RNA sequence: CUAGUUGGUGGGGUAAUGGCCCACCAAGGCGACGACGGGUAGCCGGUCUGAGAGGAUGGCCGGCCACAGGGGCACUGAGACACGGGCCCCACUCCUACGGGAGGCAGCAGUUAGGAAUCUUCCGCAAUGGGCGCAAGCCUGACGGAGCGACGCCGCUUGGAGGAAGAAGCCCUUCGGGGUGUAAACUCCUGAACCCGGGACGAAACCAGGGCCACUCAUACUGGCUCUGACUGACGGUACCGGGGUAAUAGCGCCGGCCAACUCCGUGCCAGCAGCCGCGGUAAUACGGAGGGCGCGAGCGUUACCCGGAUUCACUGGGCGUAAAGGGCGUGUAGGCGGCCUGGGGCGUCCCAUGUGAAAGACCACGGCUCAACCGUGGGGGAGCGUGGGAUACGCUCAGG
């Protein structure tokens, strides 16, 4: 079971926002607002020069948070990129962002990667027609992702879709808000993100 | 050496020797106590180490520390060892698993249970 | 193809056979050098034709007698000691290295 | 005894470069002079010629050198920066066209002893073949 | 218990039977011819061969001798005879003997 | 006695066979002789049958001798059709 | 170390060569290039690790061998020295009217013993395949399945959004306050479990009626094609589809340095910790609890063992003045190595073609299960060795100088 606990926590700990609650996490209270110190008894004492490890292992944890992934599964994602031909670092990303639970997320159907990962789960969700409720899904460049026709009635969707109306997307991506489809182009590329993240950490912590 | 000479001798492969003639170069071995003694420390250290001569199933007869605030082994009890030599008492190459057979887990264990064998207190 | 060798015949004190000393080459498995053993096979010489010092080609046969699965095809070039006198000193060297000593 | 001939070639020259020597001598032996064949055309030495030194035969090598240089200790850089022997009696070495070395990543090279006659690696993996791995050159 | 497949033992000892009793006709015969020839007597030396000679193809008729057994029987049998019989023999009969 | 019979490969309640020339003797997932074909008996895939009756022919050609529903199969990749 | 020992001649036996076996003859065979003896081993495609070289490994699956309670033996057969066939000996078990009889799971399942430890006395013959049969069909603990045991791998679950300058409790405090913490409470949405309905692939052959071809004198056999053709599922009413529907398993290790994570309290060289260095004798980030934190998540941590780190046996890729390491010196055997020129040979060496290098795995590509793990298809690379052809610089050999 991914994580599932006190969220903007982890927000605080990276000392950097992450967008772990869609909503919020923009109105002055994604904690990071007037409390960008670490959680605990001593959050507020000084920080000491982390080691080369402290600070590769603080990266990965960040791009990895990110995801609400489990090591578990992370790990096999950044082994499969390292032996794909294609900088390691950046190839390891596109396929991060290539899970159907993020996908969702992306576009626009759920606030939160955690919100989207549920929709997928509890069904709300299409690929190509044929419904998948499996967040480690991987989408393909061509793949269209609509809501589930009988969800498309659903409360929450209607919100999320509308709210949608103007926001743009992704340039690897693109959405019909009419029918509510929207399809993967391409995979991301390392500029296509605005990651708070270096993957050159990422890659060096996986080396030790 | 020369080329020829590595071809004649050639290299010796290292041999590494057991810590632990658990025999059967088993994970476990269960025995039974025979003395309950009390050693003293090396070098520096002062304090006394339980210890317990234990009769092994693997035919040897050896000495295991008893880790825990407070134990209850006695003259025949049946113990499992689990390899693990103390530093300060020279001569004892095992420790005794507490929670497995006759050693009964440590009381008022509220921490590293996992060791010391005390199951989950339930809290008020 | 039945196999077929060359050696030399180290020894004629037998009957109706020969001890043909056949010598051979390789590359070392992991050193690469290349290394040169030799192996003594009793050979089949119904006319008690060759004689010792002979070289000779050695050829796959059947059976003639247990150790014994090759007869003499033919010679290649008849006396020449020089190969029979390293054999034999050799076999002298073994004359001690025991609980005395090989000379020199 | 002379036990190398072609390791002694290239150590003289190993030798003659680090204290700078315009030219240098080496006995002359056809294959000896078939390896300077290469050095020369590779670009390593000026180039060669033959000698008489005392009656005997022999092979003047004229070396080569980068040009003069700043601050302390003005010495050239050397052209043949490495010349190590490889294949040596008592440990021969030989290699198929398939696992001919890539010298220096490619700023090297190799020379090596075909039926083909001697060629540097490029040569022999051209004519698509193997043998005795005589030096390597950078 | 029982496995009805017994009578394959059952069987076994019958065949052994049949066997050893062409066989020891055989080995009889042979020698009987052989101890014919050596003592010079032509005739009745290849008389008798001939029937060792059928006794053994015929044994390797079914599975007695059978195969390259029943040849090596008849060469070492034929090849005894004919030689023995180099005594003043003169193959009379010339029965198993192409002359 | 050499057959042309049905290998089980699939897998868990997704069976996939190989049409395979063995002796009747081995086990029938072990050592064949030639492989010749395959069937997938749920046509998982529009491809769910080859046969490379060239080869089948061959083997026939000196005692094959097909299971029935090996038969069936190369049937169906008309190995026996004459026209 | 060894006399059937090494060879020979004649002979036996075999499908066949052969001291395989025998008679006679000769005077042998093996070893330091390790005979003989002792120990260990079932061996192998592969597997784990490793940058590689290499190291370790060979359980599952496939190939070979060996064994069948231990030892020996043959019979019958195409084939066995024959797990569920036979004979004798071995001790043991059982029946005995005490003379004498009967037995032998290293097959599936299961029992018991031993052990830290290893499953269902299950379903089925439907599928693959196998034995007999013309066929119908019979047999099939092989197999196909379900069951027990995160034992391993892979997948998933144990909510989502909002929500205070921030409840209470608990912890710390310079007593101002800081922390647990948007965490909770609560609101709305979502809705695993669970309920209701539908309900599968895997099965098409073998073989109900009709039509037709090949062979044939035949409308007698035999074989085939085809059509409308029919029967058959253990798993299982399971997967999956549709509708309804509840916020609803966690956890485990660690926070002195190596090593990411610090405060209070208790304890007082005690009780305890401990992989190493070490920590505790009244201020302990090292013991016990708590708060907070770090890691990972039916996972987490320990123990054991292998490699990696370990270039710590160094071929890749190390060394020997003083750190461990030159034998005290010579003479020389075997062996390793080889001045200049020419010619022959082509053994090493290099090239080409060809054969072999299995399958699995590894690599790349595409494909199947919602992904993946897993699996399918295809392709490429690959040492080594056999065969044919070729080159001749270097090494070797021969001849000459």
């Amino acid at each position: 079971g991914r994580y599932i606990g006190p969220v903007c926590r982890l927000c605080r700990r990276e000392g950097v926002k992450l967008y772990l609650k869609g909503e919020r996490c923009y109105s002055p209270k994604c904690a990071m607002e007037r409390r960008p110190y670490p959680p605990g008894q001593h959050g507020q004492k000084r920080a000491r020069r982390p080691s080369d490890y402290a600070v590769r292992l603080r990266e990965k944890q960040k791009l990895r948070r990110i995801y609400g992934i489990s090591e578990r599964q992370f790990r096999n994602l950044f082994e499969e990129a390292s032996k794909k031909k294609g900088v390691t670092g950046s190839v390891f990303l596109g396929l991060l962002e290539s899970r159907l639970d993020n996908v969702v997320y992306r576009l626009g159907f759920a606030v939160s990667r955690r919100q989207a990962r549920q929709l997928v789960r509890h069904g709300h969700i299409t690929v190509n027609g044929r419904r998948v409720d499996l967040p480690s899904y991987r989408v393909r460049p061509g793949d269209e992702i609509a809501v589930a026709e009988k969800s498309r009635n659903l409360e929450l969707i209607r919100q999320n879709l509308e709210a949608m109306k103007g926001r743009k997307v992704g340039p690897w991506l693109s959405l019909d808000v009419e029918g509510m489809k929207g399809k993967f182009l391409r995979l991301p590329d390392r500029e296509d993100l605005a990651l708070p993240v270096n993957e050159q950490l990422v890659i060096e912590f996986y080396s030790r | 050496p020369t080329i020829n000479q590595l071809v004649r001798k050639g290299r010796e492969k290292v041999r590494k020797k057991s810590k632990v003639p658990a025999l059967k170069g088993a994970p476990f071995r269960r025995g039974v106590c025979t003395v309950v003694r009390t050693v003293t420390p090396k070098k520096p250290n002062s304090a006394l180490r339980k210890v317990a001569k234990v009769r092994l199933t693997s035919g040897y007869e050896v000495t295991a520390y008893i880790p825990g605030e407070g134990h209850n082994l006695q003259e025949h009890s049946v113990v499992l060892i689990r390899g693990g030599r103390v530093k300060d008492l020279p001569g004892v190459r095992y420790h005794i698993v507490r929670g497995v057979y006759d050693a009964a887990g440590v009381k008022d264990r509220k921490k590293s249970r996992s060791k010391y064998g005390t199951k989950k207190p339930k809290e008020a | 193809p039945k196999k077929v060798l060359t050696g030399v015949v180290v020894s004629d004190k037998m009957q109706k056979t020969v001890t043909v000393l056949v010598e051979r080459q390789f590359p070392h498995p992991l050193y690469g050098k290349v290394i040169k053993r030799s192996k003594k096979y009793l050979a089949h010489d119904p006319e008690e034709k060759y004689k010792l010092g002979d070289v000779v080609e050695i050829i796959e046969s059947r059976p003639i007698s247990k150790r014994k699965r090759f007869r003499v095809l033919r010679l290649v070039e008849s006396g020449r000691m020089d190969l029979v006198e390293k054999y034999l000193i050799r076999r002298q060297n073994y004359q001690s290295l025991s609980k005395r000593g090989g000379k020199a | 005894m002379l036990t190398d001939p072609i390791a002694d070639m290239l150590t003289r020259i190993r030798n003659a470069t680090r204290v700078y020597k315009e030219s240098t001598d080496v006995p002359a032996s056809r294959f000896k002079e078939e390896i300077l064949r290469i050095l020369a055309r590779e670009g390593f030495i000026k180039g060669y010629e033959r000698v008489d030194v005392d009656g005997k035969p022999y092979l003047r090598v004229y070396l080569k050198y980068g040009p003069r240089r700043q601050g302390p200790d003005p010495r050239p850089e050397q052209v043949i920066h490495h010349i190590r022997r490889i294949s040596k009696p008592g440990r021969r070495v030989y290699v198929g066209v398939k696992e001919i070395p890539r010298v220096r990543r490619g700023l090297g090279i190799a020379i090596l002893s075909t039926s083909k006659g001697v060629l540097t690696d490029r040569e022999a993996r051209k004519l698509g073949v193997g043998g005795e791995l005589i030096c390597e050159v950078w | 218990r029982n496995l009805s497949a017994l009578k394959r033992h059952r069987q076994s000892l019958k065949r052994r039977l049949r066997n050893k009793a062409k066989k020891s006709a055989i080995k009889t015969l042979s020698k009987k011819a052989v101890q014919l020839a050596q003592e010079g007597k032509a005739e009745e030396a290849l008389k008798i061969m001939r029937k060792a000679e059928s006794l053994i193809d015929k044994a390797a008729k079914g599975s007695t001798l059978h195969k390259n057994a029943a040849a090596r029987r008849k060469s070492r049998l034929m090849r005894k005879v004919r030689q023995l019989l180099e005594a003043a023999g003169a193959p009379l009969i010339g029965g198993g003997l192409s002359a | 006695m050499v057959k042309i019979r049905l290998a089980r490969f699939g897998s868990k309640h997704n069976p996939h066979y190989r049409i395979v020339v063995t002796d009747a003797r081995r086990k029938r997932d072990g050592k064949y002789i030639e492989k010749i074909g395959y069937y997938d008996p749920r046509k998982t895939t529009p491809d769910w049958l080859k046969v490379d009756v060239e080869r089948a022919r061959y083997w026939l050609s000196v005692g094959a001798q097909p299971t029935d529903t090996a038969r069936r199969l190369l049937r169906q990749a008309g190995v026996f059709r004459q026209e």
